[PDB]
């Protein structure tokens, strides 16, 4: 019910939007009455659609049991088959939730086509939902890659001065490094003759094979997330990209990563996952502390919260390799609370500073807090969240992740609680001068914060602490899911 | 697979056309009509000069005419052929088919007929045309001679089915039908 | 001498030298179905040599209609 | 049954020198334009001809 | 079988809504279009229908030979 | 139906007058023709009787179901492009006379066919060589049907000179292995398939490697599409490979019988420089005709992976790539002669001259294709990203079989390389979007009426003027469409392709 009525619904909202707006394009040179206040219909229905889809999934969330171990809401569409578990319901919904997030950041911030926008926004979204309900290994694949083709357009249309190499980064990096994933799902169905998520698990490979496959999945993975040293992506798609982009780019695309390891990783290469551990954690530390060092010496302030993200998702890839319920619950709900801080404070820094002086060079603000007094609360509420203070979503997403990694790894694992030191020191070089001094003298007197930017901020903190004060909300639903994702023989 | 009753492996030219039902009479009547039909609806959809329709002229619906007859025929051929190759629903054929075997072989007659080919070129004019109708939509090529490659053994004409009883037909064996294999090299072996 | 492609020397510097190296070598094919056939004492090799020397004969009227023309494009002028 | 299905069909049972399809249905030379019986070294004999190797139909 | 054919005309009401975009024209124009475009797919999707049926018929007949096939050589 | 018809054509068009309309009515013949020819083929050939294999014409020929499928490909794509004659492909005269000057253009298209159907059937090498003739003798006098064009015909030059080259290369073999055995038909020579060269073969292949363009011989085919006029280069790019490849599948078919494994090295030593040329070759092009040369020496070493592979997984790979990247083929070439009726005019540096033939040269004409028909646009990127291989894209689906196959058979080099080649050639793949695209809010307010499509005038002003016409604006729809669902039907489709047998049986 869950994935016909999300694809069958979305299709009529596409095609809605389609025939309203394109049936005057032919030589009527008229006026219309839709493209009227920045074709505000057309956006109150795309922004319309995107909540709606929010409904579908609560209505299969009343009837979802936490007490029942495996996947649930099992559907057969399009020949495919397609299932619910704890994990994938809180992705699914912190994917639906941005949605109408990502439409009202762009609400009054672009040069035109709003209609193409809006389709893309909520194409997005639907295809990175569909990515957490699958069941096979393919069409996890099919709708991992099938983002690329909006968004190197949306990038390419609606970017910055230098799109045109972000666009190209995403689509190089990312469809170069998943045709090496496809590899292993090829070689999955050739010698098992199926992807299906239940019947791989249950296969043990020679340790030989199981090492060809697990590196062919890595690559992937470790360049969606993204990890060191293929990380240089990130920082020029993020500064480029518009505001909605960077929030879909920041909330939900790095997290499919994370649900990679979960699904392509754990469950069906668990003995080659556990030789691999040791490196992974190497990888991700020195990510972790690489990305840390090198964000202090940006001048950009987009490219400042891009190299901030890299940071935490180290932690959250040092978590979910924990082979314990601690780290793996940990990274889980850091990838959650991250879902939010990071989306929120792309829009303090490339959606509201930017939207006033079409300038992201740290040089030209200070003192923001004697005209911008609305602005400074939420920057300075969110970076003290971004750098894992206690009663955040963050911290109990950075805590469990750290002592997930002290119980797997006690001597190299205790190197994960530099997060604590180095996140702060980036974070709060950056806040401590937008909020310090006078007030800038490149800078004219304008606008605060408007009810439009109050909004997105206020309910973007509000899920943020909510799972930092009683996270039990979040490790209730993955408690027993979690669970089946840890190997160990214990005698 | 949905296989019948094989009733010659290459039939004659002449037999594919009698042995045609009123359908396939009525697809090649279709297949004449349609091809200066197809050029009105082509230009129905679009019209070949301007915006307007204009009926195609008298020349080209011709000559278009010709071309759908040719196809009509062939299509109506390849329909009949099917019958006679088993692969298409042939009870009436059968019953034709024995009719007209078993009354040639009462009259100690080949129900193959006589022909002017020697025994090489009967042979080879059977290795020429048997299963050409697969590559009749590319150039044509029929069975126009009366050869023995039949693909068929004359000994199931000697058994008496349902409803061929009152045909009361008489068979003489095999070596009395006049112009049959098995009654030809009598003197020598390499000689008919 | 055949390995470091000395059949390269031995063919003229116009595009009618290029036809002529094509029959040539089209030849040598014939030449060598006409030898095995007859050794065999087959009709069949015969049959296909015979087939072959058609068959090159008219790829080479296709090809000179093409340097033919390709010759009158550039004499267009013809103001005469 | 998917699973089951792909590994049936998918499968490439091997081929050698020793086992192939041929399709050649009869024995050629029985009858030659002229000159049929030549040195006698046909030793094919078309009246006794064993049974050929048919083809197998797969969909029969 | 419907069901079946109703998707295919409706896939066939795409084919022209797209064709008008392309020619750029109010999807409004000449609506016997869509009717046209409706039944053209309705005929490919009824033909498509007995093309797959017959496909799946003949997969069984070749699938009982392969199992015996393959039981010869698990052995 | 194919022979008859056309000598009826032959003598028709010889008779009546030369005008622009009869030329065009008589290419509406020719419509119905292939069609009666499809409807007659279909009536008589199926996947299940042809299972076994038939001869015909005392074994000259042999059909079976893998033959089949390609015929009747052929038949359906010859009837697609024979709608870019038969109709308006943009409804100026200045552009759409040039199809209807030629009345010989569509007697040479159903010569042509004749020969792309019987290749696939050749049965014995003598009747190999002469259809093999038949069909590069119909592929000259198509390059060079337009013989007033100084670039048409010296692209048929080059073609007849390079295509005679190859098809000595072709005879040399069958001679050689008529010595060698003393046999002429293939499936006697099989019997002898332990004895007989099988580099004798591998020469054989060469030749017909050169007919489809493959390294090291790419460069003439990079040049003859280049040159050709968009209307030829649509067919010749793309109809010789869906009859030779399938030739060389059934060849390569009886090769894997003796199991050599140096020639299997050769022919991946072909296909791993084909990948390497096909993807760095297109990064600095700035002709989109070029562009597409490369693309279609990329697809092709794409495809032979599955041929030489040659196993039950490859039957499935090569059938279904051959015919989604057809229609991808058809798709691309039917919007880029569509497009030219946005180019700009002037009222200048580089010196740039266009021709009649290809209005559309270069890859940066297709400039704010998003801005002057954005159903267009999607279209064609919906094409270019299939060729890509983005998912759920027909594009998609012809990579992951052709990996399967590949895989199977220990081809672990050249499944990496085509992968990497996959990610090279996406550089000049989007580079054609960008160019659609990217350019769009920096450019939506300006006043262009110096298209060439402003050109034509109005009827009455209370109207609804289409701006494309009919017949090919809903072949773009139902292609594209086509290419963007078929995640619905591909289910039904790959079970279709695995009834499709090559002497499989049991
Ligand atoms: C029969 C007469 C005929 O062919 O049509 C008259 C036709 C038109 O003559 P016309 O006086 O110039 O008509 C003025 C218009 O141009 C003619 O315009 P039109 O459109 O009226 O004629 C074009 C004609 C198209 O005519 C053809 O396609 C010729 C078919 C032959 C192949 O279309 C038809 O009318 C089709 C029916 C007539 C041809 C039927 C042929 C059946 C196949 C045999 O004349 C011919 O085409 C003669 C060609 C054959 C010459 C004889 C060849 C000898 C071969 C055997 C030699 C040994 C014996
Ligand atoms: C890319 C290039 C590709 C190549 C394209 C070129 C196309 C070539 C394909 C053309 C055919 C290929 C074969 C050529 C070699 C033919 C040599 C040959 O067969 O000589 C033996 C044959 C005589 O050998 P036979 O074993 O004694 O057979 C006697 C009858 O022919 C057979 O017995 P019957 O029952 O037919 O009795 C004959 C009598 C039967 O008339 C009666 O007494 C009434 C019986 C019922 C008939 C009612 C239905 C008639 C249908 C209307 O009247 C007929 O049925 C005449 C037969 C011809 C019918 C029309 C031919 C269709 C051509 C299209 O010589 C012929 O007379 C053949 C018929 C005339 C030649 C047709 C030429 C077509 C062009
Ligand atoms: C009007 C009547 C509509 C046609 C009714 C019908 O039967 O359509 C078939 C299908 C319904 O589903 P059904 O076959 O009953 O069983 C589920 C398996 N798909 O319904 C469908 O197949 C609808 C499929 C079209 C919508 C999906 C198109 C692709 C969307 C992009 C792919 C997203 C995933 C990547
Ligand atoms: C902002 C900064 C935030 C914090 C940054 C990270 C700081 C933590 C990094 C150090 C990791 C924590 C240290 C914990 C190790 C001490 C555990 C211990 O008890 O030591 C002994 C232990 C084994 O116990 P024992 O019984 O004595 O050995 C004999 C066994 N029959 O094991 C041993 O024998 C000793 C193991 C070697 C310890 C190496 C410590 C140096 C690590 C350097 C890292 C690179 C610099
Ligand atoms: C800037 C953004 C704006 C938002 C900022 C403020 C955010 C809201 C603050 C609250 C956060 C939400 C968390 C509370 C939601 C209720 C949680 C709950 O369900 O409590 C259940 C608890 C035990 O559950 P049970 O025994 O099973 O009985 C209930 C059966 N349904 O049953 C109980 O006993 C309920 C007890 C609730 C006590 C009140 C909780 C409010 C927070 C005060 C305590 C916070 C922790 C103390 C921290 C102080 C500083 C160290
Ligand atoms: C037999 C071959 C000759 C038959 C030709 C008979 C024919 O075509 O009908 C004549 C008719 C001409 O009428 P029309 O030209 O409009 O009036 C004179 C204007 N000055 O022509 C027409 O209007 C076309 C009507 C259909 C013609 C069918 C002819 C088919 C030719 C035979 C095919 C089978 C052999
Ligand atoms: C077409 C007409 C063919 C029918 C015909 O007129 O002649 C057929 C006739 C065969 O009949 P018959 O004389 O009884 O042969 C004795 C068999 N032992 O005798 C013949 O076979 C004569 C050969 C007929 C060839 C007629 C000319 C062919 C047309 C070429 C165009
Ligand atoms: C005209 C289109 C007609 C489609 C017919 C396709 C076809 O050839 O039949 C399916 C074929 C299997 O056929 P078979 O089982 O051997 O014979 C009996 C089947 N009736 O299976 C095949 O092998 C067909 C292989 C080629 C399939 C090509 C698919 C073409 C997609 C549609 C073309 C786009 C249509 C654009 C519309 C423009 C016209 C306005
Ligand atoms: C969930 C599966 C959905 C699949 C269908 C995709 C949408 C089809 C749109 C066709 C109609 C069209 O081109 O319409 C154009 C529309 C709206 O543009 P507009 O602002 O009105 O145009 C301007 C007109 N003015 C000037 C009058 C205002 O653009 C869209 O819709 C864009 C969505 C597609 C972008 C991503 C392409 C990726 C291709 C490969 C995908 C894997
Ligand atoms: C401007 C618009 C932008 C895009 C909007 C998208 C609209 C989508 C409309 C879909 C209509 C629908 O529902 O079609 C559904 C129908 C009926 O399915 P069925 O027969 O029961 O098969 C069961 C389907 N399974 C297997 C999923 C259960 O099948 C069709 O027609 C198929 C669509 C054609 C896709 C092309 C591939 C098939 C042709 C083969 C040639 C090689
Ligand atoms: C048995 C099932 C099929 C039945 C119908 C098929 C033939 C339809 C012909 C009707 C006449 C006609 O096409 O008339 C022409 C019309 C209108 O053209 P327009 O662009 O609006 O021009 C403007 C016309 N004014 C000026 C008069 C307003 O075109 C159409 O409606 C196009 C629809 C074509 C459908 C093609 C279906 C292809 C399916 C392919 C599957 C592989």
């Amino acid at each position: 019910m869950l994935v016909q009525n999300l694809i069958i619904f979305n299709i009529i909202g596409i095609v809605l939007l389609v025939l309203l707006n394109n049936n005057n394009n032919g030589i009527l040179n008229k006026k219309s009455l839709l493209t009227i206040k920045n074709e505000l219909k057309l956006k109150q229905i795309g922004l319309i659609i995107s909540i709606i889809n929010i409904l579908i999934i609560i209505e299969n969330w009343i009837g979802f049991n936490s007490n029942y171990y495996g996947f649930q809401n099992i559907e057969r569409f399009l020949n495919i088959y397609w299932g619910i578990d704890g994990i994938s319901l809180l992705l699914v919904l912190l994917t639906l939730i941005l949605g109408p997030i990502a439409i009202l950041s762009n609400w009054k911030n672009l040069k035109g086509y709003y209609t193409y926008y809006v389709i893309s926004i909520n194409m997005l979204v639907i295809l990175m939902a569909l990515n957490f309900i699958c069941l096979d290994l393919v069409s996890f694949y099919i709708l991992f890659e099938s983002t690329l083709a909006p968004l190197f357009l949306l990038i390419g249309i609606y970017g910055a001065n230098n799109k045109n190499k972000a666009a190209y980064y995403v689509l190089i990096y990312t469809l170069a490094s998943s045709l090496f994933m496809l590899l292993s799902i090829v070689i999955y169905y050739i010698i098992i003759n199926s992807t299906d998520y239940i019947y791989i698990n249950n296969i043990i490979l020679s340790i030989n094979l199981q090492s060809l496959l697990f590196i062919g999945i890595i690559i992937g993975i470790a360049v969606k997330t993204p990890l060191m040293p293929v990380h240089t992506w990130l920082p020029t798609v993020h500064s480029e990209s518009p505001l909605g982009g960077s929030i879909l780019l920041a909330g939900v695309i790095l997290k499919l990563a994370i649900y990679g390891v979960i699904r392509l990783l754990l469950p069906n290469l668990s003995e080659i996952s556990m030789m691999f551990t040791p490196i992974i954690y190497i990888i991700s530390i020195l990510t972790l502390i690489y990305s840390s060092l090198i964000t202090l010496k940006q001048t950009d302030l987009k490219v400042i919260i891009a190299y901030s993200s890299i940071s935490h998702l180290a932690v959250c890839m040092i978590g979910i390799f924990a082979n314990n319920l601690i780290g793996i619950n940990g990274s889980l709900i850091l990838c959650l609370a991250h879902g939010f801080v990071s989306p929120a404070l792309f829009i303090l820094v490339g959606g509201i500073l930017y939207d006033r002086y079409h300038n992201r060079l740290i040089n030209y603000y200070q003192g923001l807090s004697t005209f911008m007094p609305i602005f400074s609360i939420y920057l300075v509420v969110f970076s003290f969240c971004n750098t894992g203070t206690p009663l955040s979503g963050n911290f109990v997403g950075e805590f469990l992740s750290i002592t997930g990694a002290v119980i797997r790894h006690p001597i190299i694992g205790s190197l994960t609680a530099a997060s604590v030191l180095l996140s702060a020191c980036y974070q709060m070089k950056l806040t401590n001068r937008l909020t310090g001094s006078v007030f800038s003298q490149y800078l004219h007197i304008t606008n605060d914060v408007t009810n439009r930017e109050i909004f997105l901020l206020n309910w973007l903190l509000i899920p943020t602490i909510i799972i930092g004060i009683y996270p039990s909300f979040v490790t209730n639903i993955l408690n027993l899911a979690s669970s089946t994702l840890i190997y160990s023989v214990l005698i | 697979m949905e296989t019948y009753e094989l009733i010659d492996s290459d039939p004659k030219f002449s037999r594919v056309v009698r042995y045609f039902r009123p359908s396939d009479y009525l697809t090649w009547a279709l297949g004449t009509i349609g091809a200066p039909g197809l050029m009105v609806l082509f230009e129905k959809i679009e019209p070949a000069k301007g915006n307007t329709f204009k009926m195609p002229p008298p020349s080209i619906m011709r000559i278009a005419t010709t071309i759908g007859f040719f196809g009509g025929f062939y299509y109506a051929y390849t329909s009949s052929t099917k019958r006679f190759w088993g692969y298409s629903e042939n009870a009436k054929e059968v019953a034709k088919d024995r009719y007209e075997v078993k009354k040639a072989l009462s009259e100690k007659k080949s129900p193959y007929g006589s022909s002017l080919l020697n025994p090489y070129q009967q042979d080879m004019s059977a290795r020429n045309s048997t299963n050409s109708q697969l590559l009749l939509a590319i150039f044509p090529w029929f069975n126009v001679a009366n050869h023995q490659s039949h693909g068929i053994d004359l000994r199931k004409y000697y058994e008496v089915r349902d409803g061929e009883e009152n045909w009361n037909f008489t068979l003489p064996p095999l070596d009395q039908v006049k112009d049959l294999d098995v009654a030809q090299y009598k003197e020598y072996s390499n000689y008919p | 001498m055949d390995l470091i492609l000395l059949m390269l020397v031995a063919v003229g510097l116009n595009i009618i030298d290029i036809y002529i190296m094509i029959e040539i070598l089209i030849m040598g094919c014939t030449v060598n179905t006409i030898y095995s056939a007859s050794l065999d004492n087959d009709m069949i090799g015969l049959i296909y040599s015979l087939i072959q020397i058609i068959i090159a004969g008219v790829e080479s009227a296709i090809g000179l209609s093409i340097l033919v023309n390709y010759n009158r494009i550039r004499n267009s002028e013809e103001i005469e | 049954s998917t699973a089951d299905l792909y590994g049936l069909i998918s499968f490439t049972p091997k081929r050698d020198i020793h086992h192939y399809v041929i399709r050649v249905d009869e024995v050629p030379g029985k009858h030659f334009p002229t000159n049929t019986t030549g040195n006698f070294g046909n030793t094919v004999d078309f009246e006794n001809l064993e049974p050929r190797r048919k083809p197998i139909n797969p969909y029969l | 079988m419907i069901a079946s054919l109703a998707g295919w005309g409706l896939f066939g009401v795409t084919v022209r809504a797209y064709q008008q975009g392309i020619r750029k024209v109010p999807f409004s124009y000449y609506p016997l279009g869509y009717v046209y475009s409706a039944l053209g797919w309705v005929a490919f999707g009824y033909g498509f229908n007995l093309w797959t049926e017959r496909n799946d018929k003949l997969l069984e007949k070749r699938v009982e030979k392969l199992k015996e096939s393959r039981n010869l050589r698990l052995s | 139906m194919l022979f008859t018809s056309l000598l009826l054509i032959i003598v028709y068009g010889s008779l009546v007058n030369k005008s622009h309309l009869l030329t065009k009515l008589i290419n509406r013949l020719g419509l119905i023709i292939i069609i009666y020819t499809l409807l007659i083929h279909l009536n008589i050939n199926t996947l299940e009787n042809l299972s076994i294999g038939i001869n015909m014409f005392n074994n000259l020929l042999l059909i079976n179901s893998f033959n089949n499928t390609i015929i009747e490909l052929i038949l359906i794509i010859c009837i697609l492009y024979v709608l870019l004659i038969s109709f308006n492909i943009t409804g100026l005269s200045i552009i759409d006379n040039l199809n209807y000057s030629k009345r010989t253009f569509i007697v040479i298209v159903l010569f042509n066919i004749i020969g792309l159907t019987l290749l696939p059937l050749v049965n014995d090498i003598m009747i190999l060589f002469i259809i093999i003739e038949l069909q590069s003798y119909s592929l000259y006098l198509l390059t060079a049907i337009f013989n007033e064009s100084h670039n048409s015909t010296k692209s048929a030059l080059y073609y007849f000179i390079v295509g005679s080259i190859a098809s000595f290369i072709i005879l040399d073999a069958t001679v050689s292995i008529y010595d060698d055995l003393g046999l002429t038909n293939i499936q006697y020579i099989l019997m002898y398939i332990d004895k007989l060269e099988i580099f004798d073969l591998l020469c054989l292949l060469f030749g017909l490697f050169i007919k489809i363009g493959l390294a090291p011989f790419y460069s003439y085919s990079i040049t003859i599409y280049s040159l050709s006029p968009t209307i030829i280069t649509n067919y010749i790019s793309l109809m010789p490979k869906l009859s030779i490849l399938t030739l060389i599948y059934i060849i390569m078919h009886y090769i894997n019988i003796v199991n050599n494994t140096d020639l299997n090295y050769v022919i991946s030593f072909l296909i791993l420089i084909s990948m390497f040329i096909g993807s760095f070759g297109g990064l600095n092009v700035i002709r989109i005709k070029t562009l597409l040369a490369y693309s279609s020496l990329l697809n092709v070493s794409y495809m032979l992976l599955a041929i030489l592979s040659n196993s039950n997984e490859s039957i499935i790979a090569y059938i279904y790539y051959i015919i989604q990247y057809s229609l991808t083929h058809i798709n691309i070439f039917s919007i880029i002669l569509v497009i030219s009726i946005y180019l700009p005019i002037m009222n200048n540096m580089l010196n740039v001259m266009i021709t009649k033939y290809s209005p559309i040269e270069y890859i940066n004409q297709l400039k704010n294709l998003f801005i002057n028909n954005i159903f267009i646009a999607i279209a064609l990127c919906i094409s270019i990203f299939s060729l890509i291989g983005i998912p759920p894209l027909t594009g998609f689906y012809g990579k992951y079989l052709v990996l399967i196959s590949g895989l199977n058979n220990g081809y672990v080099l050249l499944s990496i390389v085509l992968i990497i080649a996959s990610s090279i050639s996406t550089v000049y793949y989007a580079t054609i979007l960008k160019v659609l695209s990217f350019d769009t809010l920096s450019f939506k307010d300006i006043i262009s009426n110096n298209l060439i499509i402003n050109t034509s005038p109005e009827n009455n002003n209370n109207e609804i003027k289409p701006e494309i016409s009919n017949v090919i604006s809903y072949v773009i729809s139902s292609l594209t469409l086509i290419i963007l669902l078929i995640i619905i039907q591909y289910e039904n489709i790959v079970k279709g392709a695995y009834l499709v047998l090559l002497y499989n049986w049991v």
